[PDB]
């Protein structure tokens, strides 16, 4: 009966992301030797969801051509994905206004406001929210979030967030931010005339996965200046702007659910997957027909991968297939692409490398972010914080500074391609 | 109270629960309670049945300086001398004392040494005389038996740690948290295992304790035990006492970690203290033990009892249907392979000659 | 005699007010009878907050009291308190009611030696006492009070004289902790929280359905507070506000001497944080500001028996009412869900429902007395017809016949 629908929304949160996303967007960027979306995907499929359209901004046909080859569009998917395009840098909202301009909502639908990874069954979440629907039709969203610590690592600024709940209904009645100058909490008295039992709560996580119900898109056309859901939208319905009508927040007490945004949650949630906290969602369940392989401290690997017999392996750390490593160097704490080349007596710690990287003899790397089929001759050395590009190139016995993003196109960053980077240029 | 009845009782609960026997009577609460009493120990009374995650040690201690105050503040009355009547205010003492959690053997022995004392005192020795030296007598009882023989274990626990072990401890002793602390200080290079066990998670607070001093920690729990102990190298252990034949006395757990160390060729290093030893002797895990209520095991998820509505939550009205928790068990010598006390590493079968060392001391 | 502090040492000592029965206008008037002295069970309200103390294990207690009433008190102390307790009286001549309860106990600030406790003459609660030191005797806080869900009153809207208004009350659930207590009108435009607070216990939770009761246990230590801090008049209002404020918020760094000067309850280890925390039941627990006075006395259904020592003739009628000694219910007249004190006459053709009656008072022939509330020594003419009304202290009403309204002595 009732058709299962809901929407991604891609390329929203393409900001932080921008020295790698002018090489390919960031849905298709590798997590865990792992493009962003599929995690995302199988949290759709894990809701049971039937029907799903996704928003594009940036290499559309990029992304549609992977989707077109994609697994879900297969009639094994167990729903039929439609891509739109529409404007550059799209404003959430402006989706909404054009979506129910295209009319295609038949009831109750989901929003990710970027690409996530959870493993958590939302299948709860529905009847938790379809029953308290059918007797207030003014019950607009449900919001998921979770349960966790007030400093936690996942915790991040733009999630760090404070909302204020009914004990007994689990409505959310005031919500706002945590930027750096709100001192106080404020929020007028109005509530308690309504509500008996309420808790404050800082602990948790705002996945931004948001339940929201048939009226949501029309709604925000009739209300077109609201722009950011959780800024815009959320607050003119806790101060009446929009009237007469309730949200609801359901707070996960178990499993896991992030949302990949920030330089500061790749990080963080790269670490997370590989600590099992999204089983089944993890390389050795090889979801696309990958060969990988759990090995004890969280060592993951793949079948014909080549490792020398001096070459050491710490822990948390992971090596995509047909990729080589030197003798005598050292990885740990990093994740390793497919088809790349590690030098010999070089250290590896907590970098990201990703498909088919050379490395050279003797280099000294962490913290570092490492794109698609970059090399990077012997005698290098990079520090903590820096990004490269796609085929940018580094000569030998060369050194690059922390935080120092670079690209192979000018555009609005640094860098070019051969030898001399930060002491002598490529290019400029 | 109704005295030979409620002892009459306890000797009808013989039957066929293997578990007839253990005193399940508690008393968690300040009602109808007498006047007998001390103030302070009523708290740490409270301290007892509430406290969850202390006293392996702590409680002789937290006893110890409590009952100083106890005879500080008491007074004989003027017919007849001290020691003539003090015994008798400690036994109203120790028996409410009771009722809120069983005696340990660290705090047992410590009463029968307290009231040895007492009685050998001289006469002569007037009140102000009498008390003085107690606290003393006490508060040597307390740095010479306790916390030096600590920091002795805890020097040549430490000494047999080698730069490269994986040592595993389970559910948070005082002791072996320290050695782990210390070993840490002195520069020694290693990691630690750490296994817990429902019901209350002892284990998670040395992990904070442990954590807390940026040591490489792993938590798994008990059930996990046939994984982790390949990695293992060396496995501690903190008892609650040691017994004549030199079986360790611990928690529950405790049994099955030594046993799968042995069947992995891994030590079973028991870091216990020369007071704790005892005479007693037992054989099976249950003769001798104290429970834990049923009740906490209803939790279902991993927090204390907190919106956990067990399936189970109704088995006080369920027939053929009851829950139960032991929190001690005897194991064997055969797996223990050394116990170190201050006295040196000794094997744990020559427990029961260091207290025959004691009673040369005492007469 | 060796009694009461040989053996054993102390472990706490009680303290009680009597605040001129501020609010209970209609009835705390006069200096005949205070507000400590109103029944509540035919028996005053001060019988409670004690009997709890005696129960609780308490041989000896301290009242504050004002000038104005040391006198019946004692008299009632002397003679009509059931108990067995011991009340040490004060009443410094320094008390004005600009003076609230915080002064009051900052004027005893020499009798108090041991930690204690702060009941008043309206901590009406069955609640058991057990469940409240113990507590204290585990947390070990420096504080620790109480609250109870407000009064449900089977009346509905008489008057909006809202007692204590509402009290927004914000803790800890697992640590019990208290972060958050203060009345409506302080704060009216945004309901601040510094959220500075939140980083820690990021779990707040907040409850409007609850009042306070004006049970309170303080370690000793705090006493000395009293004394150095004289911007302090009620406990209630700026004592416990002014402790939640120190659990948190560390700028409020006024130095925190008190704890270490020798007060260690002696190896100086608990100076690391101050505390306070709450606790709840569902049990008779609340505190009577006039409103309550009819409602917390119709709780007393619990007296399911007997009268004694009265006289009501043939023809009438009295059932599961409450009525005290040596009144007397002349011929036709009835009495039904109402509560009479002691020595009161009621004349021919009289009806008195769902009302309270004080001590010694005199009802004309004839008259009806629907849901009202009349005080000691007071006089009701003939034929007269009052609902909902109240009557002060000694006080004569002749034939008149008015509802809502509260009627009163010309006072001038």
């Amino acid at each position: 009966k009732h058709a299962l629908q809901a929407i991604v929304l891609s390329d929203s949160y393409n900001y932080r992301f921008r020295p790698l996303t002018l090489d390919k967007p960031r849905c298709l960027l590798p997590l865990a030797n792992t493009p962003l979306i599929e995690y995302t995907f199988e949290f759709l499929a894990l809701a049971g969801v039937q029907e799903v359209y996704v928003f594009c901004c940036a290499h559309a046909g990029q992304i549609r051509e992977y989707i077109e080859k994609s697994k879900w569009n297969l009639p094994s998917s167990p729903f039929s994905v439609n891509t739109i395009v529409s404007r550059e840098s799209l404003s959430v909202g402006d989706a909404l206004r054009e979506l129910d301009s295209k009319q295609l909502i038949t009831s109750d639908f989901i929003l990710v406001s970027g690409d996530v990874v959870s493993n958590v069954p939302l299948n709860e979440v529905l009847k938790e929210h379809r029953k308290r629907r059918e007797d207030d039709k003014n019950a607009i969203m449900t919001m998921v979030v979770r349960e966790a610590s007030p400093f936690h690592r996942t915790r991040a600024r733009t999630e760090s967030s404070v909302f204020v709940i009914d004990k007994k209904t689990s409505q959310c009645v005031h919500y706002q931010a945590n930027e750096r100058g709100k001192h106080y909490v404020s929020m007028d008295p109005e509530i308690f005339n309504e509500h008996e039992e309420l808790e404050v709560r800082n602990d948790l996580i705002d996945c931004q996965i948001d339940i929201c119900s048939n009226d949501v898109p029309a709604l925000f056309t009739e209300n077109f200046d609201y722009q950011d859901i959780r800024k815009d939208f959320v607050y003119g319905v806790l101060t009446s702007d929009l009237l007469g009508k309730k949200i609801h927040c359901h707070v996960a007490k178990e499993n896991y659910a992030a949302r990949v945004r920030s330089l500061q949650t790749y990080d963080a949630i790269s670490k997370d997957v590989l600590s099992r906290w999204v089983y089944p969602f993890v390389p050795d369940s090889n979801l696309l027909n990958q060969t990988f392989s759990y090995q004890r401290h969280q060592i993951y690997k793949e079948e014909d991968v080549v490792l020398a017999r001096s070459c050491i392996i710490k822990a948390r750390t992971l090596i995509g297939a047909y990729t080589k490593v030197g003798d005598a160097s050292v990885v740990a704490n990093t994740i390793i692409g497919r088809n790349c080349t590690i030098g010999s007596n070089c250290s590896i710690d907590s970098a990201f490398l990703w498909e088919d990287v050379v490395i050279g003899d003797n280099c000294r790397i962490g913290k570092a972010i490492l794109a698609n089929s970059v090399k990077i001759g012997n005698n290098c050395s990079i520090e903590d914080g820096a990004i490269v590009a796609a085929g940018v190139v580094i000569g030998d016995n060369t050194i690059i500074e922390k935080n120092k993003r670079l690209t192979t196109f000018e555009s609005h960053s640094q860098g070019t391609l051969n030898d001399p980077s930060l002491v002598g240029i490529g290019g400029r | 109270t109704d005295a030979n009845l409620q002892e009459k009782k306890i000797f009808e609960e013989k039957q066929v629960s293997i578990f007839s026997h253990l005193d399940w009577r508690r008393r968690r609460t300040t009602e109808n309670i007498p006047k007998d009493i001390h103030p302070a120990v009523i708290r740490l009374g409270l301290k007892l049945a509430n406290y969850k995650i202390f006293g392996s040690n702590q409680r002789c201690i937290d006893l110890l300086k409590t009952f100083k105050i106890v005879i500080q503040d008491y007074q004989t009355p003027y017919g007849t001398t001290l020691s003539r009547h003090l015994t008798t205010h400690i036994n109203s003492q120790i028996a409410y004392l009771v009722s809120t959690r069983p005696l340990s053997i660290s705090m047992g022995n410590a009463i029968r040494f307290l009231k040895l004392e007492i009685s050998v005192l001289d006469i002569d020795l007037t009140d102000d005389e009498g008390k003085e030296l107690l606290l003393e007598k006490i508060d040597s009882y307390i740095r010479d038996r306790i916390i030096i023989a600590g920091q002795v274990i805890v020097q040549a626990a430490t000494e047999k740690i080698q730069d490269g072990d994986v040592i595993l401890t389970y559910l948070h002793s005082s002791t072996v948290n320290d050695v782990l602390i210390h070993a840490k200080n002195v520069g020694k290079k290693f990691r630690v295992v750490v296994v817990d066990s429902r019901p209350e998670f002892e284990g998670r607070v040395c992990l904070k304790l442990l954590t807390e001093h940026g040591i490489e920690c792993t938590y798994v729990m008990i059930s996990a035990l046939s994984y982790i102990m390949q990695e293992v190298t060396k496995i501690f252990l903190g008892g609650h006492a040691m017994l004549s034949n030199g079986a360790l006395y611990s928690r529950a757990g405790t049994s099955l970690i030594s046993l799968l160390g042995h069947e992995s060729n891994v030590p079973v290093i028991a870091c216990c203290e020369s007071y704790k030893f005892t005479e007693r002797i037992q054989l099976d895990s249950l003769v001798y033990n104290e429970l834990a209520p049923g009740d906490q095991l209803v939790n279902m998820g991993v927090d204390d009892f907190e919106e956990k509505p067990g399936v189970l939550a109704n088995w006080k009205s369920v027939k053929n249907l009851k829950l139960l928790s032991l929190k001690y068990d005897v194991t064997p010598p055969r797996l223990i392979t050394v116990c170190v006390c201050e006295m040196g590493l000794l094997p744990s079968t020559s427990v029961p000659a260091i207290i025959n060392e004691f009673k040369q001391v005492y007469a | 005699g060796n009694i009461q502090l040989q053996s054993i040492p102390i472990e706490f000592q009680a303290v009680v007010f009597a605040g001129f029965g501020n609010s209970l206008y209609p009835l705390t008037g006069s200096d005949a009878l205070p507000k400590a002295l109103l029944p509540i069970g035919n028996k005053p309200m001060l019988h409670y907050p004690l009997y709890w103390l005696e129960a609780a294990g308490f041989t000896s207690a301290i009242l504050i009291c004002m000038e104005e009433a040391e006198a019946h008190i004692n008299a009632w102390l002397r003679s009509g308190y059931e108990g067995h307790m011991r009340i040490h009286v004060e009443a410094p001549t320094i008390l004005d009611d600009s003076k609230s309860s915080a002064d009051a106990l900052r004027a005893v600030s020499h009798l108090i030696k041991n930690d204690f406790v702060c009941l008043s003459c309206d901590s009406i609660v069955g609640l058991p006492p057990y469940t409240v030191l113990d507590k204290f005797r585990l947390d070990n806080p420096s504080a620790l009070a109480v609250y109870s869900p407000v009064l449900k009153y089977e009346h509905i809207t008489s008057q909006s004289k809202e007692i204590d208004a509402k009290q927004l009350i914000g803790i800890e659930e697992k640590t019990s902790r208290l972060l958050y207590a203060k009345s409506s009108a302080d704060v009216g435009s945004d309901f601040t929280f510094r959220m500075s607070l939140l980083w820690k216990h990021p779990r707040v939770t907040l409850n409007t359905n609850l009042s306070d009761a004006h049970i309170f246990v303080f370690k000793h230590w705090v006493i000395d507070l009293i004394r150095e801090k004289e911007s302090i008049s009620s406990i209630r209002g700026d004592l416990i506000p002014y402790l939640v404020k120190c659990q948190y918020q560390k700028s409020f760094t006024v130095r925190e001497n008190i704890q270490r000067f020798l007060s260690s309850p002696q190896e100086i280890k608990i100076n690391a944080l101050i505390a306070k925390d709450g606790i709840i039941c569902s049990r008779a627990n609340n505190l009577p500001n006039y409103f309550e006075l009819n409602k917390c006395i119709a709780k007393l259904t619990p007296e399911q028996r007997l009268v004694d020592v009265t006289v009501s003739e043939r023809a009438l009628v009295g059932a599961d009412c409450m009525v005290n000694e040596g009144t007397t219910i002349k011929d036709n007249s009835n009495i039904k869900k109402s509560i009479i004190g002691k020595n009161c006459v009621i004349g021919k053709g009289v009806v008195v429902s769902n009302s309270i009656l004080m001590d010694n008072i005199v009802v004309e022939d004839g008259v009806r007395l629907e849901s009202c509330i009349v005080a000691s020594g007071a006089q009701i003419g003939a034929k007269s017809k009052l609902r909902e009304c109240e009557i002060g202290v000694d006080h004569r009403v002749e034939a008149g016949r008015i509802a809502r309204g509260e009627r009163l002595v010309d006072m001038e």
